[PDB]
């Protein structure tokens, strides 16, 4: 029904298409920073993940958070002491864009264990807002996911859960997942989601709303399937211990396949 | 961005939100009339306002020639100053000071088929704008009319997750809304304009109710009494309650009594009590209602 949007999923999943371009990270902004790393990206990614289930965030929330970041890190280059600065700022601003009710500035200071002042979030939210020039209707791997999820014939919530979490694991590790559209993640996602619970393969429907072939998503699909199989060793463990909680329907504990099959 | 206070003369204050004033302004150096929105930061403990945050963002990618156009954000650390195109008059303003003996047919024809364009843009974009009403509508002396103030709008997921409620100027605010569905959609801003397409036919509102219970009554009134026949689900909703009392409905031809078929038609289309079976923007551009639109000044 309405709630579908029927007469607009088609016009809003090709814009989306067009923005997600617009909205890319620069692929290889990490290695032009003097200063920090993917690894310290990785702790401030999987940060934000626990700032998000101790506030009760929206997912999207926490998508937006890392489309800022990594948008800001791509033309400012900062040091490490900084690097949360940004990251508590991502997070306000992606409150006040998509929550009913975000967390005031004073618990965004007070989850920073008072290393910066109210003063320093507030300059660093102008700082972003000129740096992305109010640019923050980002597409997510989320708004991708939701729409892919309407082709399931029928609806099974273990695997919209799973295709939630693998989508999520991949905001960690900026190697590889930088090199890849949030449209094309939650694709490989899906597909991993659906082949993982049901053993069923990405959908011809999708193929034709999408224009993507498991062809098309065999490179970030290989990349998903070994960060699902190495996930228990990731020295980051935020997302998986989300996961195991009932919301999300435990998925964190389904056992990822040991082969795809193509 | 492209733009400092220095290059705007202000004319006078032209209106007032709850974020500050909005002054006519001209742009010394090209001759552009514009409306400055003053949004006060300075005196925010909160940062930026959320409102202003939606407002700018969404009206950033809606370039449409019905929706009111964001030329231009001057970022100061003290305040915030929102360049937007000028136009003379909204629709309220209208109604009450020239429409005293009404709005000609052809006039109310060319206005809804705009404000319908720029309400499917919306839709089309993942924008919804959640506070349609005659203030919000800006009318120019080219005849055009175009939908203005975007702090209450939201950008959407589809499908849709829960959003905040109670949103839409009360007179304006759908049964979905009023009977605390956990879901709405498009079918919000449609309901609006539906109210607003009335009240340009009478030149008063259509459902004035002063509170949210009397909103319900003056709708179930004028419309019957929703039943699952008519709306699958509704005696489920949170805030349906069985004791409502069961009013008729009345044929449509009393609703707005100098509207023909075609017009009674698309309205009913607009009021319907199942958001799944309301009109879209985009299917109603295309009602025989339009048939013969023109573009017609005010
Ligand atoms: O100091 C911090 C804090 C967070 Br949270 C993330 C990254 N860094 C850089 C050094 O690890
Ligand atoms: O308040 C005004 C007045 C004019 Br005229 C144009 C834009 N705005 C802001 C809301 O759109």
């Amino acid at each position: 029904g309405v709630n579908e949007v029927p007469d607009y999923h088609e016009d809003i999943h090709t814009y989306l298409r067009e923005m997600e371009v617009k909205c890319k990270p620069k692929v290889g902004y990490m290695k032009k920073q003097p200063d920090i790393t993917n690894s310290m990206r990785a702790i401030l990614v999987d940060w934000l993940v626990e700032v998000g289930e101790e506030y009760k965030l929206q997912n999207e929330t926490l998508h937006l958070a890392v489309n800022y970041i990594d948008r800001f890190l791509s033309s400012m280059s900062v040091l490490r002491g900084k690097l949360q600065l940004v990251g508590t700022a991502a997070m306000l601003l992606a409150s006040k864009f998509e929550e009913i009710y975000p967390p005031e500035v004073a618990e965004f200071v007070y989850i920073t264990d008072d290393t910066y002042t109210k003063k320093q979030v507030l300059r660093m939210e102008h700082l972003v807002l000129k740096v992305l020039a109010f640019d923050l209707a980002a597409p997510t791997i989320n708004q991708f996911l939701t729409q892919y999820f309407l082709h399931q014939q029928p609806a099974n919530c273990k695997v919209e859960s799973l295709a939630m979490f693998l989508g999520e694991l991949s905001l960690i590790d900026a190697d590889p997942y930088l090199k890849y559209l949030p449209s094309v993640i939650a694709a490989a996602a899906f597909h991993l989601a659906l082949y993982t619970v049901t053993g069923q393969s990405w959908p011809e429907s999708l193929v034709q709303k999408t224009g993507y072939t498991l062809e098309t998503l065999k490179p970030c699909l290989l990349d998903l399937h070994q960060t699902y199989l190495r996930a228990p060793q990731h020295a980051q463990q935020s997302i998986r211990e989300k996961y195991k909680n009932s919301k999300y329907h435990g998925v964190s504990l389904l056992n990822p396949p040991e082969t795809l099959n193509v | 961005g492209p733009g400092s206070m220095e290059n705007f003369q202000k004319v006078e204050k032209i209106g007032e939100g709850t974020y500050g004033v909005v002054y006519k302004a001209r742009n010394k150096l090209t001759g552009e009339v514009v409306a400055l929105k003053k949004i006060r930061l300075d005196t925010e403990t909160e940062g930026v306002p959320s409102t202003a945050i939606r407002e700018i963002s969404l009206l950033k990618e809606l370039n449409h020639p019905n929706i009111v156009k964001l030329l231009d954000v001057i970022h100061t650390e003290n305040k915030l100053y929102l360049v937007f195109e000028f136009l003379h008059q909204d629709l309220k303003k209208f109604m009450d000071a020239s429409a005293l003996t009404g709005i000609p047919l052809p006039l109310i024809k060319s206005y809804l088929f705009q404000l319908l364009q720029g309400l499917a843009f919306c839709h089309s974009h993942r924008v919804l704008h959640r506070d349609l009403k005659p203030q919000n509508l800006l009318i120019n002396t080219e005849g055009a009319i175009k939908l203005a103030d975007f702090g209450l709008a939201r950008a959407f997921g589809v499908p849709v997750r829960t959003y905040t409620h109670e949103v839409v100027t009360l007179w304006y605010r759908a049964p979905e809304i009023l009977l605390g569905c956990k879901y709405y959609s498009t079918a919000v801003d449609i309901w609006s304009l539906g109210c607003i397409f009335a009240e340009m036919v009478t030149r008063r509102a259509l459902f004035p109710g002063d509170s949210e219970i009397d909103q319900l009554f003056r709708i179930f009134r004028t419309l019957g009494t929703p039943d699952e026949v008519v709306w699958p689900g509704v005696t489920s909703m949170p805030d349906y309650k069985p004791s409502f009392p069961k009013w008729a409905r009345q044929d449509f031809s009393k609703v707005v009594p100098p509207l023909d078929e075609d017009g009674r038609s698309l309205l009913s289309q607009m009021l319907h009590y199942d958001p799944n079976k309301r009109i879209s923007a985009k299917a109603a551009l295309a009602h025989p209602f339009f048939q013969d639109v023109t573009k017609p000044v005010p």
